[PDB]
RNA sequence: GUAGAAACUGCGAACGGCUCAUUAAAACAGUUAUAGUCUACUUGACAUUUAUAAGGAUAACUACGGAAAAGCUGUAGCUAAUACUUGCAUUAUCCUUUUGGAUAAGUAUUUGUUAGAAGGAAUUAUAACAAAGAAGUAACACGUAAAGUGUGUAUCAAUCGAGUUUCUGACCUAUCAGCUUUUGAUGUUAGGGUAUUGGCCUAACAUGGCUAUGACGGGUAACGGGGAAUUAGAGUUCGAUUCCGGAGAGGGAGCCUGAGAAAUAGCUACCACAUCUAAGGAAGGCAGCAGGCGCGUAAAUUACCCAAUUCUAAAGAAGAGAGGUAGUGACAAGAAAU
C-alpha cells in the first residue's frame, strides 16, 4: 500500500537533531503535533541528548510514565510530544521550568527559567476566522485556537497568552521598532528592530532586519516571531543573546580562553 | 594496593532518583583491578552505607596501563535498583537470575499454536 | 445414516444410526425446514413431526437455505453469512458447498421435533438441562424473576459461592457521573456566557 | 479484591524489508498552484429539531457429528459488553431601559434570492429569507487535587500526508519526414462520474493539434537524483546498490473490507508450473531472513538475540529475520613484526 509514512532513516534525521551516523538506523518520526516535524523536536532527544537523563530510551520511557514532565502548565504523557517553537515545559520533581530557545548556531536549546515568567508564553496567530454569530478566533502557530480575540489584534500580532486560564492578556504589533526572531532561516538566531519591510504583489515579502552591530539582513515575510517591543526582549535570551557572532572574530574568542 | 579516584561530570538526577558521572581510577604499574576495590572507595567517597546500591559498567584500560576510563551509577536504595533498571544489569550486578533461555523459540511456539487449532 | 435428534425444550440431543435407503427415503425432495413425519425411521419415532435443519454430505461439505440446486456447486461467501469463517476484515473466499435438496449423498442428518408424538426416547424427552448460564443484564433477571424495580436483583443470582456480576446497574457512582456531566456543562454555558459578555465589553 | 487462558470487539496489519523487468517529457529533480481536493492517530477550541438508566443478537462453551486433509464445518441450548440498536430538556434575541414582559429555535451538505474581518482578486468568512436534510450532543469504564482520567461522538484549524498540477532540464539514431483524427485526435457547449477539475467519460457542434529548435517512430547488455572514477581547468565515463522518490511481487484482469490497498505472508478468474490426494477433492507463490536446484567466472550461517535504534497495540513487563551481535570473508581501506 501507500500509507502514511511512519518511520525516518537515520541520515535522515531532520538538520537540527544533531544525531549520530552510526547510533542505530532509525530516529522517531514525531507524532501529529502541534508543530511541524521539520521545525520540532520530540521530548525523547530534548531530555536524551540535551539535557542527559537517561541513557536508554526505554528508560526514558520509564521517566515519562510518572507524571512529571508538563507541557504549557499541564500535563503530557506520550513520547512522541514535539516541544514547538516557543513553549514552556516543568518538571516539578526539580521544581524547575525550561523554556525552548534557539542558537545564534541555528538549534534547539532549553533555557533554565523561573517560576514567575514561566507562566508566560507568547504565541504568534498565524490565521484570523470568523465563526457563527460574529465570533472571531485567532489560529496561532501553537496549534491553538484562541476564540474571542480582540479588534485591535491583528494577523502578524503576537499575544500573550495565559497558560492555565487559556485567555489573552495583551498585543504587540510590528513596527519598524519591533524585537522579531527569525524562525528557520539560514541567519536563524538574530535579534533585531527591523529596518523596514518590502512587501511584493502576488508574492513573497521580504523585510529587512538591523542587529545591535548596524548589520542589516533580510529575511521572507513567513518565518518570523513578534517578539517584544522597543523596551526590551520580554522573555529571557539564551546565552548568545540572539546577537549572531561573525566566524573568524569567533575564532578569535574561543582562542582566546 | 593503592591508586587514585577521578570523577568527571558529577550530575544527580532526581527524576531518576540516581547521579552519573564518569569514573577515572589511576592504577599505574598494576593491572585492571577488580569492581569491588572501587565500590568500596566510592561508598567510602560518598559516605554510602550499603554496596548493593552500585553499578558499574564500560570500564576501559585503554593502551599502556595505568589509566581506566568508565561510567558510574548510584541507587538510593534497593528498591530504586529493582525499580528503574532492567533485568541485565541487575544480572550482572549480581541481585536477580535471567529467564528462560529458549530465545526465538517462543515466537516459534506461539506461531505453531495456530489459534482454534489448539482445544487448550 | 446418522441421524442428530434434538429435543429444544429439552436442550439434549441423541444420536441415531439408521442405514437402510426406504427408511430416510420418506424425507426425499424436501427442502430443509420443511414439516415431515418421522415414522419409518425408527419403530417408536412414529408420530413424531421434524422439521429438517441439518445435514452433512457424503464428503463432509455442508448444507446451505438459498441455494436450491442438487449438487456441488462453488460461490461467493460474505462476512456475516452462515456458513463462512473469515480470517481477515472483509475478507472473502469461495468454497464449495451442496445444495438444500435432499438426496442420497449425506453422511449425517441434524432435526429436530417440533410436535410431540406418542412414544418416549431415553435421555431426550424424558430429561433436560437448564440453560448453564445465568441471565446477567438487570431487565432480563427483573423479566425472569418478576420483582421490577423494587429491590437490587443483586442477592438473587443462581449460584455455580461465585456469582455472575449483573450489568446495568443502579450505581451511586453512576448517579454522580450523571451529576458530573450536569454541572460540567452548567459551569461550561457560564464560561462561555462570561467570554461572550467580556467580548461585548471589549468591543469598543 | 488480586489475577486469568478460550472468546466478541477496538487498532495496526496499507509500516518495514527486497528487487529493478517495464519505463525516453512518462518518472525524477528544482520550483509553483491547490482562489480545484481529501486527510487515520494526536492536539486545541467547542453543539443543532423508562432515566434512582432502554431492546435483542451471539461468540467462547456444553452435547451429536463428518470427511484424507486444510487458517473446514450443522442443528440444540444459552449468555455479555465501549459490537448492534431506540432514547432522558433547553439556548439565543427585543421594548419600557440590576430587572418585568414579548420573541426566535437545523450543524454540515444541497438548491433559490440579497447584503457582505481577510486576501491581490470571492460566488471568501459571515448575516437574512424560502426550502430540504444527514450525523450527533455521553444509557460506556477507572481514580487526582491535603473536582480527574480513560473510550467514543458534530464542526473548525493545525498536525503526520496523499492526489492532481504550472514552469525548466535528458542516452543513440533520418538507412524513422510527415504524424494524430471512424476506436477522442484538438477545442466549445451541456451533462454523468469522481474528493475536487478535466475528453476521465457521454451527446451535439467545430476542424483542428504536433513538426529539421528532429514530432511521430526504432534501439538502449537504460529505475531517476543528490553521487562515484578521474581532474591543471575545461570535460568523459559508472550511478542496482546505506538515503529521497517510482514500479512490482509469475504476467496480464478484477474485487471486498478498511480513513488509507486495485494490497498479494487479502480474495477471485486464465494460462504456464507445481504440491497432497483414500482419485472423490484440497491448498500455492522465497524479487522477505536462512538454505536447495538451474545459470554462469562470479557471490556468506537452514547461527544468537530484541541487550542498542525504532515500530505496533488494550502501549513499562509482549512481539519485531525491521535491526544489533556472532559466523565465512586477501571486495576494498588503515596501523605495523620478520
Amino acid at each position: 500500500g501507500k500509507g502514511i509514512k511512519k518511520h525516518l532513516k537515520r541520515v535522515n534525521a531532520p538538520s537540527h537533531w544533531m544525531l549520530n551516523k552510526m547510533g542505530g538506523q532509525y530516529a522517531p518520526k514525531t507524532s501529529s503535533g502541534p508543530h511541524k516535524l521539520l521545525e520540532s523536536i520530540p521530548l525523547v532527544i530534548l531530555l536524551r541528548n540535551r539535557l542527559k537523563y537517561a541513557l536508554t530510551f526505554d528508560e526514558v520511557k520509564m521517566i515519562l510514565i510518572q507524571k512529571i514532565v508538563k507541557v504549557d502548565n499541564k500535563v503530557r504523557t506520550d513520547c512522541t510530544f514535539p516541544v514547538g517553537l516557543m513553549d514552556v515545559i516543568h518538571i516539578t520533581k526539580s521544581n524547575e521550568y525550561f523554556r525552548l530557545l534557539y542558537d545564534i548556531k541555528g538549534r534547539f536549546v532549553p533555557h533554565r527559567i523561573t517560576n514567575e515568567e514561566s507562566k508566560y508564553k507568547l504565541c504568534k496567530v498565524k490565521k484570523i476566522l470568523l465563526r457563527k454569530g460574529r465570533l472571531s478566533i485567532a489560529v496561532t502557530h501553537d496549534g491553538r485556537s484562541i476564540p474571542y480575540i480582540h479588534p485591535d489584534v491583528k494577523v502578524n500580532d503576537t499575544v500573550r497568552l495565559d497558560l492555565e486560564t487559556g485567555k489573552v492578556l495583551e498585543h504587540l504589533k510590528f513596527q519598524v521598532g519591533s524585537l522579531v526572531m527569525v524562525t528557520a532561516g539560514h541567519s536563524v538566531g538574530r535579534v533585531g528592530v527591523i529596518s523596514s519591510i518590502d512587501k511584493n504583489m502576488g508574492t513573497y515579502d521580504i523585510i529587512h532586519v538591523k542587529d545591535s552591530r548596524n548589520k542589516v539582513f533580510a529575511t521572507r515575510l513567513s518565518n518570523v516571531f513578534v517578539i517584544g517591543d522597543n523596551t526590551k526582549p520580554y522573555i529571557s535570551l539564551p546565552r548568545e543573546k540572539g546577537i549572531k557572532l561573525d566566524i573568524i572574530e569567533e575564532r578569535r574568542n574561543r582562542l582566546k580562553a | 594496593d593503592q591508586f587514585t579516584i577521578r570523577v568527571k561530570k558529577y550530575m544527580s538526577n532526581p527524576l531518576l532518583r540516581r547521579k552519573q558521572f564518569a569514573l577515572e581510577i589511576l592504577h599505574p604499574n598494576k593491572g585492571s583491578v577488580a569492581k569491588k576495590e572501587v565500590k568500596e572507595r566510592l561508598a567510602k567517597m560518598y559516605k554510602l552505607n550499603n554496596v548493593n546500591t552500585i553499578v558499574l559498567f564500560g570500564f576501559k584500560t585503554l593502551f599502556g596501563g595505568g589509566r581506566t576510563k568508565g561510567f558510574g551509577l548510584i541507587y538510593k536504595n534497593v528498591d530504586a535498583v529493582k525499580k528503574f533498571e532492567k533485568k541485565y544489569r541487575l544480572v550482572r550486578e549480581g541481585l536477580i537470575d535471567k529467564e528462560t533461555k529458549a530465545g526465538r523459540r517462543a515466537s516459534k511456539e506461539l506461531k505453531n499454536r495456530r489459534k482454534k487449532v489448539r482445544g487448550t | 445414516m446418522k441421524l442428530n435428534i434434538s429435543n429444544p425444550l429439552n436442550n439434549v440431543q441423541k444420536s441415531i444410526e439408521i442405514d437402510d435407503e426406504k427408511k430416510l427415503l420418506p424425507f426425499m425432495e424436501k427442502r430443509i425446514g420443511n414439516a415431515v413425519p418421522g415414522d419409518s425411521i425408527g419403530e417408536e419415532f412414529t408420530g413424531y413431526v421434524f422439521r429438517i435443519t441439518g445435514g452433512n454430505d457424503k464428503q463432509g461439505f455442508p448444507m446451505i437455505q438459498g441455494v436450491l440446486t442438487n449438487n456441488r456447486v462453488r460461490l461467493l461467501f460474505k462476512k456475516g453469512m452462515k456458513c463462512y469463517r473469515p480470517r481477515k476484515k472483509g475478507e472473502r473466499k469461495r468454497k464449495s458447498v451442496r445444495g438444500c435438496i435432499v438426496g442420497q449423498d449425506l453422511s449425517a442428518l441434524n432435526l429436530t421435533l417440533v410436535k410431540k408424538g406418542v412414544n418416549e426416547i431415553p435421555g431426550l424427552t424424558d430429561k433436560a438441562v437448564g440453560k448453564k448460564l445465568g441471565p446477567k443484564r438487570a431487565s432480563k433477571i427483573r423479566k425472569l424473576f418478576n420483582l421490577d424495580k423494587s429491590d437490587d436483583v443483586r442477592k438473587y443470582v443462581i449460584g455455580r459461592f461465585i456469582k455472575p456480576k449483573i450489568q446495568r446497574l443502579v450505581t451511586e457512582k453512576r448517579l454522580l457521573r450523571k451529576r458530573n456531566l450536569l454541572q460540567a456543562k452548567e459551569k461550561r454555558r457560564l464560561e462561555k456566557k462570561q467570554q461572550l459578555k467580556e467580548y461585548k465589553q471589549l468591543l469598543n
